[PDB]
RNA sequence: GUCUACGGCCAUACCACCCUGAACGCGCCCGAUCUCGUCUGAUCUCGGAAGCUAAGCAGGGUCGGGCCUGGUUAGUACUUGGAUGGGAGACCGCCUGGGAAUACCGGGUGCUGUAGGCUU
RNA sequence: AGUUUGACUGGGGCGGUACACCUGUCAAACGGUAACGCAGGUGUCCUAAGGCGAGCUCAGGGAGGACAGAAACCUCCCGUGGAGCAGAAGGGCAAAAGCUCGCUUGAUCUUGAUUUUCAGUACGAAUACAGACCGUGAAAGCGGGGCCUCACGAUCCUUCUGACCUUUUGGGUUUUAAGCAGGAGGUGUCAGAAAAGUUACCACAGGGAUAACUGGCUUGUGGCGGCCAAGCGUUCAUAGCGACGUCGCUUUUUGAUCCUUCGAUGUCGGCUCUUCCUAUCAUUGUGAAGCAGAAUUCACCAAGCGUUGGAUUGUUCACCCA
RNA sequence: CUCAACCUAUUCUCAAACUUUAAAUGGGUAAGAAGCCCGGCUCGCUGGCGUGGAGCCGGGCGUGGAAUGCGAGUGCCUAGUGGGCCACUUUUGGUAAGCAGAACUGGCGCUGCGGGAUGAACCGAACGCCGGGUUAAGGCGCCCGAUGCCGACGCUCAUCA
RNA sequence: CGACCUGGGUAUAGGGGCGAAAGACUAAUCGAACCAUCUAGUAGCUGGUUCCCUCCGAAGUUUCCCUCAGGAUAGCUGGC
RNA sequence: CGAGGGCGCACCACCGGCCCGUCUCGCCCGCCGCGCCGGGGAGGUGGAGCACGAGCGCACGUGUUAGGACCCGAAAGAUGG
């Protein structure tokens, strides 16, 4: 026998979408071919993102996209997000944007198009830039979710600022002993 | 232990060290209208007997002495609670000890 | 079973060396400790204030904070299956500069100077250390003197 | 017993709740019955407004 | 070649006894008016300058004690890892690496920083 | 009438506390490390034994000095601490941390960080800071308790202290009550129920995680041997013995342990009956003697054959009669 | 004159809770680009000082500053377990124990296979279903594969080998 | 020949009765009858727990607990 | 292909900044109520915060829990007969 350990042999990663959506699987076929037959690493990143789950494909807001596309040298580049583009009602001026997204909210789409912008699907992006040249690959905030407030060190340990799980918030719900020096301790 | 009847210590109201009269704090009488006493009396009324634990397993033989300090400034009679360590015998303003003194025969 | 006393088992650990009791020499108070230098936590027992715990005696750390009489040291401690970096406040009597970092800084300065000089002189020189190589081939003269014959001695009962 | 992180839960199922359970399988029948009664009342008060005063 | 003031390392610097000490210096030394302390101007504090190197101090000495550093003890004691080695065991040998401490026998007996003097 | 009647534990009970802590050792030169391991300690004590500054030097010994002596006081000399520092122990400490004085209250008011146990939770204890106000000292500084390692305590309730503070339910005033912050009253089973027995009249769920009987390991104790040979044997170590020592064997004693068995291996003795062992009482054959004979004693080959009748006692054992 | 005590120089024998000296094995750290070297700026901290320290802004340096091996980093949810036992060595209590209790590594538990006749743990070696070859530990009179070698040298006679 | 035996009729009913007393007897049940229900009472304890192949693969340890046949906690595991 | 150079997603570490509580210090401002009125600043510190949203609904899986609660099992307790 050989002296090796087999507990890390199988790498845990998406090799395909768990989704049964046929349009998603079709453009997965398209970008699988593109990744295999081109040297571009953009295609590989896009394919692995297409495999991902919804929590790993967070929505990207219009404001965040505009802010990332306003950076110097990104003029006339295509903003590519593997996910949904969301309207942000906190912004008032929408510039002319060339955009490729898996999904676009109806209000975001109307705002982008009335601002003179252009919206593409991923097959159109493959026909436009097959190697992903002239693109800005964006992503929504991956940790912008409520669960990440509860993740981390336990709430009852020193120097932890993680939210606890409480059915209600109020002065009677997890505020006395272990939360203030007057009631035992605080940490 | 023995502590003098006066000491010059910090007064929070004045913001500086002032003389203070030192006395021994004694627990006041129960109000009978404190909310815990009211709840206890309501709970005890009726049938059911005793409804709260009765300790009856004492182990400590001493208490932490509490000194009641009062600022001697007439414009500031502010009081404070100072706790000293546990002692079996406590004296306030006793006679000072002497070093080169004969022990009484 | 064992007590949890802070100085349990330090009977020799915090004691002074033989005929080295008394007044602490003042160069120890004159040493300069900056942030980022490496110090060994000894833990002498003449001074009781600011004394490190026994698990830090013989450990080396990096200074991160300097106060009037003490320093803050980031020192690794192993707790079962994890190593974690503790921050301890130690008075300067219980630490001294680690000379491994001194030797390494000397070697870096030597390497930089030698590289700058070697580019100017033209030829190439070796900068990495290497492990002790196998011994070279050499000759051993006898100098006309026959090698001495060695014979194991008989056994005799000493005492 | 609590298991790792969680929410302290207080279910109100200590009181023989299974004897008092109100199923709603008669909800579509009740909607039909009320609708028919409304239609009959509207027919009864023939020109008067159906909803009432 | 040395000393004084302040020191770093803290006996190669300590301890015992003996010898020598030029010049500055350091002292011993003279006194209690003031300053200041005492049972006591002994110590401490102060004002001095007749005398003296007797003492401290410095240097040297001693088949000196100690201390420091070597050899020896000794590849000994002990020890990492190995064997279907030995032995009834107690223990012991070997392989693979590391490796002491006494007794005993030698050598040494302060180096030095800053500031300031003396030494033709 | 309802309920309770702790835990650990070489079974349980009784006994102890190894139940919360501290010192040295175990512990195998980092740290950690168990046993109802060993040697001990703790629930306090202190207005100074806390804080500064100053000045001194301690234990012990030697040599002297009226009463004065082995110890009363005074003087000189030696004195690395051989004393003292509240206590257990360990560490530490000499113009100290000890002793004596002087002045004092840093043993005060605050926010955080950190260390120790640790889950890197709390408490306790501790370290380094920072902000106040002070103490002392000429000052540098030192001090927020005790030279360091122990000396202690949640929720709820109560009590006190603090803000010309918040609420007290339609508004306002005033009592009252409720809060916010910090002390205290305590849980020693010391992360903290409010708690007496008995059951052979007993019950249930279980446990070979755990005792009482066999068996197994062991053999202290019991029993049986050997080696040495100071002595006993009128003399003579060894015919027969064997002190001081020392090496074994046996599992017919009693302990030790808890491996098997608690959905059960019927637990003393006797009676009945068979077989086996030898460490041989007799009988066969021998050797030795302090073997004249008779009797007896020691040893060898040796378990073929035999080893009984009764009084008392449940007895096994025991004792007596024959 | 003798015997004590006392002192001095020696002498025999020791320590888990003694120690001057003091291993082996062991524990920590370092072996660079987050580094090195130049200039400059900020500061309410510190201060004789253009001081000190820290922070910040530019610039230049690659011989990538021991060996060897390996792809790493990071998050969420989470079952079972929380009776252990054995062996080398260290080691405590005990007369000892297939006893009770620790340390280290490995194992059994969870594990079959070759060998130890037999056997949870010893020795070898870990396992998909097969063919060929070769070994380990162990063996080769017969059981029972293999010495049916003209094996080498000695030792030993046991009426409990 | 008696505090004698016995039929039938009556009275006493469950924490109650009755007992020349044994916790005896009270419909083969008595240190609290029997019947139905609350009730599928609770059980840290015992027993059982149903198809295949493939891959990964433990713990009997730390801390706290009226904790010691159990839990929570960290560790070790798997999956994503 | 490409030494170098640039813009830098998400995410991570760090430094700043902002909001509420609470301390320390301090000087201003506002007015149909000049007040025991109201607002502001700097420096620490407590918060399950902000800092160009990620949620909601539905379905499925796993885990925990209350329920007969994976299945079977007491000795008992109560009500009425
Ligand atoms: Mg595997
Ligand atoms: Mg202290
Ligand atoms: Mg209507
Ligand atoms: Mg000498
Ligand atoms: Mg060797
Ligand atoms: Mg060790
Ligand atoms: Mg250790
Ligand atoms: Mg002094
Ligand atoms: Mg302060
Ligand atoms: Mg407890
Ligand atoms: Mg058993
Ligand atoms: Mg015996
Ligand atoms: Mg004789
Ligand atoms: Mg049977
Ligand atoms: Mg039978
Ligand atoms: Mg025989
Ligand atoms: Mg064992
Ligand atoms: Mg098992
Ligand atoms: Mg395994
Ligand atoms: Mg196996
Ligand atoms: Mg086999
Ligand atoms: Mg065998
Ligand atoms: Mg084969
Ligand atoms: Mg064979
Ligand atoms: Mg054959
Ligand atoms: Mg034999
Ligand atoms: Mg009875
Ligand atoms: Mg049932
Ligand atoms: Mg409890
Ligand atoms: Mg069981
Ligand atoms: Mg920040
Ligand atoms: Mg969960
Ligand atoms: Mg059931
Ligand atoms: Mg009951
Ligand atoms: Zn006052």
């Amino acid at each position: 026998g050989v002296d090796i350990r087999h507990n890390k042999d199988r790498k845990v990663r998406r090799k395909e979408p768990k989704s049964q959506d046929i349009y998603l699987r079709l453009l997965v076929k398209l970008y699988r071919f593109l990744a295999r037959r081109t040297n571009s690493t953009f295609n590989q990143v896009v394919l692995k993102r297409l495999f991902m789950s919804r929590t790993n494909r967070p929505p990207l807001s219009l404001s965040r996209m505009i802010r990332k596309m306003k950076l110097p040298g990104r003029e006339n580049k295509t903003a590519v997000v593997v996910g949904t583009i969301t309207d942000d009602v906190r912004v008032q001026e929408v510039p002319k944007l060339k955009v490729c997204a898996l999904r676009v909210t109806s209000r975001a789409r109307s705002r982008i198009l009335r601002a003179g912008g252009k919206i593409l699907t991923f097959d159109q992006l493959a026909l436009d830039s097959p190697k992903g040249c002239g693109t800005v690959l964006l992503s929504g905030p991956r940790k912008g979710r409520e669960v990440y407030r509860h993740f981390g060190k336990a709430p009852g340990t020193p120097h932890s600022h993680t939210k606890p799980y409480v059915r209600s918030k109020g002065r009677k719900f997890e505020r006395a002993r272990g939360r203030r020096a007057s009631r035992g301790y605080k940490n | 232990v023995n502590v003098p009847k006066t000491r010059r210590t910090f007064c929070k109201k004045c913001g500086k060290h002032q003389p203070h009269k030192v006395t021994q704090y004694k627990k006041g009488k129960d109000s009978l209208y404190a909310q815990g006493k009211r709840r206890y009396d309501r709970k005890q009324s009726g049938y059911g007997g005793q409804t709260k634990p009765i300790f009856r397993k004492k182990a400590k033989t001493t208490k932490k002495i509490v000194l009641r300090l009062e600022c001697v400034e007439p414009n500031c009679r502010s009081k404070r609670m100072l706790a000293i360590k546990r002692c079996k015998h406590f004296e306030l303003g006793g006679d000072k000890k002497r070093k080169g003194q004969v022990i009484q025969f | 079973t064992n007590t949890k006393g802070k100085r349990r088992g330090t009977r020799y650990m915090f004691s002074r060396p033989f005929r080295k009791h008394g007044v602490v020499p003042l160069a120890t108070y004159m040493r300069i400790y900056k942030k980022g230098d490496i110090v060994d936590i000894k833990g002498m027992g003449t001074v009781q204030k600011g004394m490190p715990h026994k698990c830090y005696h013989g450990k080396t750390g990096r200074v991160y904070n300097v106060t009037q009489h003490a320093v803050g040291i980031v020192v690794n401690k192993q707790v079962k299956g994890k190593i974690l970096a503790k921050r301890i406040n130690v008075r300067i009597e219980h630490i001294k500069h680690s000379k491994s970092r001194d030797s390494f800084l000397k070697r870096v300065k030597e390497n930089d100077q030698k590289k700058k000089e070697a580019k100017e002189k033209g030829t190439w020189v070796q900068l990495k250390r290497q492990p002790a190589p196998p011994r070279e081939a050499h000759f051993v003269r006898t100098n006309g003197k026959e090698p001495e014959l060695l014979e194991p001695i008989p056994y005799e009962f000493m005492a | 017993a609590p298991s790792r992180n969680g929410m302290v839960l207080k279910p109100h199922f200590h009181k023989d709740w299974q004897r008092r359970v109100a199923t709603w399988f008669n909800q579509p029948a009740r909607k039909i019955r009320r609708r028919k009664a409304r239609q009959a009342k509207a027919r009864r008060i023939a020109p008067r407004p159906a909803s009432g005063p």
